[PDB]
Formats: structure tokens, sequence, C-alpha cells
RNA sequence: UAGUGACGCGCAUGAAUGGAUGAACGAGAUUCCCACUGUCCCUACCUACUAUCCAGCGAAACCACAGCCAAGGGAACGGGCU
RNA sequence: GGAGAAGGGUUCCAUGUGAACAGCAGUUGAACAUGGGUCAGUCGGUCCUGAGAGAUGGGCGAGCGCCGUUCCGAAGGGACGGGCGAUGGCCUCCGUUGCCCUCGGCCGAUCGAAAGGGAGUCGGGUUCAGAUCCCCGAAUCCGGAGUGGCGGAGAUGGGCGCCGCGAGGCGUCCAGUGCGGUAACGCGACCGAUCCCGGAGAAGCCGGCGGGAGCCCCGGGGAGAGUUCUCUUUUCUUUGUGAAGGGCAGGGCGCCCUGGAAUGGGUUCGCCCCGAGAGAGGGGCCCGUGCCUUGGAAAGCGUCGCGGUUCCGGCGGCGUCCGGUGAGCUCUCGCUGGCCCUUGAAAAUCCGGGGGAGAGGGUGUAAAUCUCGCGCCGGGCCGUACCCAUAUCCGCAGCAGGUCUCCAAGGUGAACAGCCUCUGGCAUGUUGGAACAAUGUAGGUAAGGGAAGUCGGCAAGCCGGAUCCGUAACUUCGGGAUAAGGAUUGGCUCUAAGGGCUGGGUCGGUCGCGGCCGGCGCCUAGCAGCCGACUUAGAACUGGUGCGGACCAGGGGAAUCCGACUGUUUAAUUAAAACAAAGCAUCGCGAAGGCCCGCGGCGGGUGUUGACGCGAUGUGAUUUCUGCCCAGUGCUCUGAAUGUCAAAG
RNA sequence: AUGCCUGGGCAGGGCGAAGCCAGAGGAAACUCUGGUGGAGGUCCGUAGCGGUCCUGACGUGCAAAUCGGUCGUCCGACCUG
């Protein structure tokens, strides 16, 4: 609550496209354009290149993720149901 | 202070109009126009975002006129890979080709036992 | 007889044929106030270009015939008739 | 003002006439009549492909033809290596052609950009009109090069047995498709096919910073010059070097070697980086459009003086010099970031790399040189004048309309605003003279009142820049806001604050003011010298209260209705509340599918698509809410329990 | 009029969103102050684009739709070959 009390990120909108929007977006934009810790390098590098483009300024290295964030909670859970399927097939 | 007009029947300023300012032994200031800004080789490894050390950055097509010196530099990949990507391939290469013997090793011991 | 604020008795209001509200914005439609001023009381004066006259150059629209009025009668409002 | 693109097409240049035209005139013209003028390997077309167009195969169509561009195709006529046959040329040696074997993806013929991609030329001079095209002088690209024209690289190593004092000579065995550096990489070269991989070509918009150049600015030297009634070491103009090579500054590196850091450090305007190796040292690479040099002072320019009646592209003396600055403007190069439910071209063409199918001569030679330095030959065809716009184009015309770009000085000033000026350009825009009547068109000023005028403050006026104070209701907390409301602004003379570069290693010894050696002072509270850009604040004095003195340049407040807003709309009467818009809510479709085109086809668009998609609707930011009704008209569901129900059977 | 391909262009200022630095308070959560930063289908405004008002000029006009002042927008749903 430096320059701004409660909109942020969402401060360049001004006025326009009602309160409800806006904030609704905020989080959206921070999630965007945050920076994420690389898992191949231990950097702080990770960043939304494209929509589900992730990139690693250090590692080089370009990973399939979410629209706007690195890793979405459905395709963790995926993840762990193709790991148990896995598991439970070959064993 | 001297005005100046375009050489050429090119009126508008796109990437092949592009000039510089040049004082000829007439002293008047005139128009010369500019070869394009070559680039060097990039490493065809693709991972480093640098370009390749040793190779005279010009256009396309002057490398036909170039040297072979010029063109590369004096090592296994000179003048397409570069050498950190080189030395990667070779211990690369070296360590797969070890862990293959030590699996046909274990796998050889393996059909002994049965 | 304008505007705003309240009432509902609503010829014929009304809920995505959307109702109510609403910050910012609008060469959008209205009311009042401050300042300002020739909008006005009540007009005057000044400047430039025209209009004016001259040298030269020079059309178009329109044209039954033409062109002073009162009354009368008449196709019930005439330049013509008395 | 100086040059182009489209368009025009002789309008360009010289001479002559004044019949007609240039709404007056004309001795003038873009009029008329004679002639003249456009010079290319390097500047563009030509080459490539883009959006797209369009043949063959195939299908349709009564038919001219149409559908479609990979789909219902025996779609490459090419190449290396080997063999045979034939001719030609000193049938030695090679070329050509024919046959046989062998090898081989492409992806659709073709067209499609004078602003996309695309190797390679500049300087001076020269015409009445053309010159990166002509002449002079310097280069460069591509192709050919057989008999290789030359030199150079593959190159002239060792061992052994002899001879000779030695240098060196002979015979034999071999090696010899290069060399250097730990490294990045470098050295003038430095075999190599079918095949495979990669790069360049080849990329959006915006912000910040840094380097280089052009221009502007300041202090001077010269040369030519306006003023000089007074002053002014005066003010005005000029004061340089091409491409292509070599060398060196100057920038960048996500390049390398030593080493391992918390007492965290380095560092930018901002960022950012570091045990996946930061600071500190030593190297390497890229751009070098900047400086020196060949070019090149021979030429160019400014001056002073001449040859020659004239023609005459001449002859000569001089100079073309030394420095500093700037969030200054433009161009360019390079780093660093921000934005996308937007990710920002293809192809021609060139190059590097992985492999070793094959070649070479055998110990002085050869096969090879993605040719190292020179040397020889050629580069065909088309356009090239001029205007490019208040007169060479389109509007019936020399029409106040329209029409795509580049170059961009001084002062004031935030400014590419307005005003004045320099280089350059012109005659005021299809005529002039004489007066200043009324009505006009365009500017203004008006005593007192201040909207009483009018449908309506229509029009005009008021405020206006900058600095210092201050700023309400409401609100989606972002705004409102320059809210509203106040004070100052000139000129002159001062004061204070905001910075860089260099300098001490002084003493003694030694060597030739400088260098080396040792301990000293280590300015570690820093000072001395020399330079330079603009600013901010304060103070005094002063003018008839004048001072954003011209120009530039918001009138505000309290409310109601509508549309959230930004945006768009009836070219030529309606810019709005209309349309659109994100948000919200429904409908259909899992591909022989939904929606749609099509006379036609195994046709086509969505679709280079797959429910977070495509197609069809309604409403229209945020907040709140979305009441009841399926009687009617629609839509939809199933249903042999079925009344009516055509053809065919 | 719309879609696509390939090019060109858009002075000078105001407001001040993320992110970052320093200081102060706190037991923490964290909160204030001063700076840096330059985002916005942001604002004033020129070029460009368009055409609200004077229902001005003109209305056998410069013009079969032009002209003057005043205007809307002017980094993006922008303008243009
Ligand atoms: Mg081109
Ligand atoms: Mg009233
Ligand atoms: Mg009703
Ligand atoms: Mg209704
Ligand atoms: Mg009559
Ligand atoms: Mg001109
Ligand atoms: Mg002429
Ligand atoms: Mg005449
Ligand atoms: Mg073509
Ligand atoms: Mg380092
Ligand atoms: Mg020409
Ligand atoms: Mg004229
Ligand atoms: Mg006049
Ligand atoms: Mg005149
Ligand atoms: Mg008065
Ligand atoms: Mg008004
Ligand atoms: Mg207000
Ligand atoms: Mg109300
Ligand atoms: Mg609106
Ligand atoms: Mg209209
Ligand atoms: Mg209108
Ligand atoms: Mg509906
Ligand atoms: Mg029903
Ligand atoms: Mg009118
Ligand atoms: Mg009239
Ligand atoms: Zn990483
Ligand atoms: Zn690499």
């Amino acid at each position: 609550a430096k320059r701004t009390k409660k909109v942020g990120i969402v401060g360049k909108y001004g006025t326009r496209y009602g309160a409800s929007l806006r904030k609704m977006v905020k989080k959206i934009e921070i999630s965007q354009h945050a920076k994420y810790t690389c898992s191949f390098c231990g950097k702080t590098k990770m960043k939304r290149r494209a929509v589900g483009i992730w990139h690693c300024g250090s590692c080089m290295k370009t990973v399939a993720g979410g629209a706007w964030t690195y890793n979405t909670t459905s395709a963790v859970t995926v993840k762990s149901a193709i790991r148990r399927l896995k598991e439970l097939k070959d064993q | 202070v001297q005005r100046l007009t375009y050489r050429r029947r090119l009126s508008y300023n796109t990437a092949s109009n592009k000039t510089r300012l040049s004082r000829t032994p007439g002293n008047r200031i005139v128009y010369l126009y500019t070869k394009k800004v070559g680039k060097a080789p990039k490493s065809a490894c693709g991972v480093c975002p640098g370009r390749l050390r040793g190779v005279r950055a010009v256009r396309p097509k002057v490398l036909m006129r170039l040297s072979k010196t010029k063109k590369h530099v004096s090592r296994a990949y000179g003048g397409s890979m570069c050498a950190k990507c080189v030395r990667d391939r070779i211990k690369r290469a070296f360590l797969i080709e070890e862990q293959k013997i030590v699996v046909k090793v274990l796998k050889a011991q393996a059909q002994s036992q049965k």
C-alpha cells in the first residue's frame, strides 16, 4: 500500500472496465508476469513467453505449461493419476 | 546547410534504400548506399543463444568470395557448432557408449546365469 | 405551460422484449448561478476587399405582347375589357 | 527550396512568328513553325517467392467450357561410377553422342512485387538541353580458362651402406592429403563423391542508455569583404578527400586460462549476475561507416597576377590551419528491458560441418587445390529527357478540390507550435487606374446597465503559459483535478549551490629532464593547477503598477435524462440516445457431424479446425435483482397403445 | 465496402501502474516517509485522419459539396501506397 491502496497491478487500467473485472484480472496478471523458479537449474528465471509457453533464461529450456500459471492443478492431478496407473499396470 | 537527395529512383525509405553521409574531395556531402549488416552463424546445438566466433559476419552470398579459413575454425564441427557443445557431445557419446557396454555385460551375465 | 424535489390515482411503467442504480467520460438533450461581454437599451466610428467611375475583355437565367392606378363585371383577386 | 514513384508523352533545349489560344496586354509562353536531345556488368526490369492466379492427370457439362492444384496419375529424359559401340581432332590424349548396368523423393507446368529477398562503382571534369551511363583516374562482381600463363602450398625428412677434412655427392628402406597455441582460436593455401545435419537469407511494436558520423555552438589563425559621422583586435562567407586495401583507436561478447567467495560481493538511469564459478589478473573473437596511410594533390575550392583582338576547358604564387563543448537535431550501430487469449513471411541463392565411396606418385615427381598472389577473355536485351503540382497528373480548364515519398539552418521559445531571418524561390495567384456613397464580406473599439435580446448566452467576450500555496461532494479508491480559489512574473548588479582532467612514489645510488633499485610521506580529515555545459534559489537597485507586454495560450460551479467508457456510422442536409464493444445467457454439432456456398462433380468454406472449438441468437461496463404464466403460436422429445395418410407392392 | 500479402509514418508536455532502493515504527503480521521506474485501447496538443457549431462565406461559386474561424481524435478498434 505504498503508492496505491487496493489495485496494484491493475492500476494501469484506470477507472475503466469495472471494479470486479479488474479485481478478477489482477490475479491473472500477477501470475502471468511472475518469474518462477526453474526446476532444472535452481534459478528464479522461469518466464512466460507465450500462451502455455514458459522459458528459462539460464537453462534455455522451454516447458509447456498453463496459460497464466506455470503449473495448473488439473495437470498436477493428471500427472499423479498417470503415475499411479503406471505403477498399478507395470508393477 | 546543404541538403541532399537520393541518387536513385527509389524514393521510399525501405530496407534496401539505406544510406549514409560521406564527404567527397569536392567538399560536398553525398549519399552512399550501405550493404546490409551480416550475422555470424548460429550454433547447430540450438541451446546456446550466442553466435559462433571466428567467422566473419557478412551477407550469405559474400561467403562465396571469402576464403575457407575465414568461414570456419580449426576444430571438429568448426564454424557450425560451438566448442562447448562439441565437448559436451564428446563426453556424452563416450559415457553413453560405456553405459551400453556395461548393460551388455550385465545382460550377458544374466544369460550365462540362466 | 420551464427545472428540481415528493404523491400515485400508472389513458398506455416494469424486471436479459431487462428493472433500479451508477465513478469516469461525451463537438449528446435540458434548469439555475458566478464572471464576461454591443444579444439588447441604442446605436456610432475606424480598417481591408467589393459595390461606384474609367481603359481593355465580356456572358447567363428569362422573354404570348408588354408593363401607372381605384371600382365594376368576369374562370367568383386584371397591365389589357367598362 | 532541391529530388523521386504513379500518371503525362515531347510538355525538355535552341532559334524564329505573333494568324488563333494563355477571359487585360504582351516584345512573353507549357501557343505555333523548324531543328536537337535520353549513351550502363555495377541504377532498376530481367531472377525468387508471398496473398493469389492458372494448365496437365481426374471429374462434370447439350455446349462454348467449368470444378480442382495433388486430388480417381507408368508425373524425375537428370547424374555419377563401370562396360560396349562410333566419329572427330598430332584416333598417344580428350571431347561428343548412342546403348547396357547403376544412382535419384519431393510436391507440381507456369505466372505473380521497377517500395519484399537479390553478388558487384566511386571521385573529378564535361552539354543549350544526357550523364553512379560520356571522358579522365582509381576499383569491384560473375562466368570461362582446355592445351594450365607463372609463382607458391601437397615439398623435398630420417635411417642405413659408402666416398670426401668439411660443405657436400651416390645407392637402398620408408614417412610425407600442412602448421601453432592449455584453451577460446590463429596462420596466404592446406584431396575428396553419392548421402545426411545445420546456418545465413529470415523478421512485430514501444521505452531507456551508450558509441560513431553529419549539422548547429564557442575560443582562435589565414583569405576575401559590409560599416567606420562615434564605437567595435569588426561583422559576413570559406577553411576537404571517394570506393576498394593495410594499420590503429572505439564499442560488444550468453568466449577462454589461474582461483574459489558470507563480513556477501560486483554493478545499471533502471536492471541484473554469481559454487551450473562472482570480484582480481592474462588472453581470444566480431563490428570497426571513426583516425593514419596507397589512392592523393597531379585533381577540387578561396584568393592575387597574367598569356591570347578573338578561338582558347591555360599559365602561375599563396592558403586549404589549431582546439573545446552540449538531456542539442538527424542517420546509423550496440546493449537492456516492457506488451500480446496479437508471437510478428516464403522462396531463389550462398556457406559450414559428419562420413570416407575413390585418386595420386613413389623418393622427385604427381592427383588436388569451397584458389593463396598475380596474369588473359567476355558480360547480351529493355527504361534513362522533362513536370511530379495554387500551370506539364485526375476533376470539360493554367479549376482555392484530390494525389505516395526523401533532404530539413539561425533567434525566441517546452517544442517539427506561432513570429522574424540566412541558402534557395517568387511577383501576390485569368487585368490596371481614380475616389472612399449606401448595402455587404472579414476584423475591431464603445460611456452607464450586464442577457432586460432570443425558442435557446447563437455569435462575441471572459480564463489561459510557468513558479509558489491551496483544492470539495461523490467514487468502482484508479479518479474527480489544471477542481474551485489566491500571490508572483520586466530590466539591471550581485551572492550561494549543482562538475571533470592532471599533479606527490619528493631521498640516495645508478644509467641515458627521463628510466631502474630500497626504505621512507603513503593526501586514505585531501589539497594545488587547468578547463567546461547549462540551471535553481536568494538579495539589493530601478522604471508613470509595467512586466506569460508581440506570438503561443482551459471560462467555471450546482443538478436532471441517455449512452459505461475508447471506437464506428447515412461520401453530398441527420455524429446521435443510433451501430459496435468486453461482460452476461441460451441453441446445434463427436466428422458419412453442425452452419453455409454451389445447375453440375469422390465439388467447396469454417478446416493448417475438434467442445477452453466452430457455427446461430438475445442483452449490453461495476453493484443488486431477474417475480408469475406453456392458455395461444413456435421449437423439441418418444410412440406399432394409433385416427388420417401418396406412390409402389 | 471488407479480408489477405508486402512497404511507409505518427513534434513537444501532464498524470504517474507494476517492479526496485534507503530511512523510521513493530515482538511479528507488516505499516508509513523520501526517492527510482515509465505502464496506460491515459490526458493537453502539432503533423496526419474526420467534419460539431457559426444552420458563417459561396450558392448561374474556386468547387455537379469548396472556403474561414471554431472543433473530435492524435501509440491504437491508428493513418496510408
Ligand atoms: Mg527491391
Ligand atoms: Mg428561464
Ligand atoms: Mg406492459
Ligand atoms: Mg418495454
Ligand atoms: Mg398578368
Ligand atoms: Mg520542388
Ligand atoms: Mg520551355
Ligand atoms: Mg488575352
Ligand atoms: Mg515471376
Ligand atoms: Mg567475471
Ligand atoms: Mg531524370
Ligand atoms: Mg493560377
Ligand atoms: Mg491582394
Ligand atoms: Mg498581379
Ligand atoms: Mg459597453
Ligand atoms: Mg459560443
Ligand atoms: Mg467538477
Ligand atoms: Mg431521478
Ligand atoms: Mg457513446
Ligand atoms: Mg451527410
Ligand atoms: Mg453534419
Ligand atoms: Mg432472447
Ligand atoms: Mg406451447
Ligand atoms: Mg449556411
Ligand atoms: Mg450572391
Ligand atoms: Zn533453468
Ligand atoms: Zn552451441
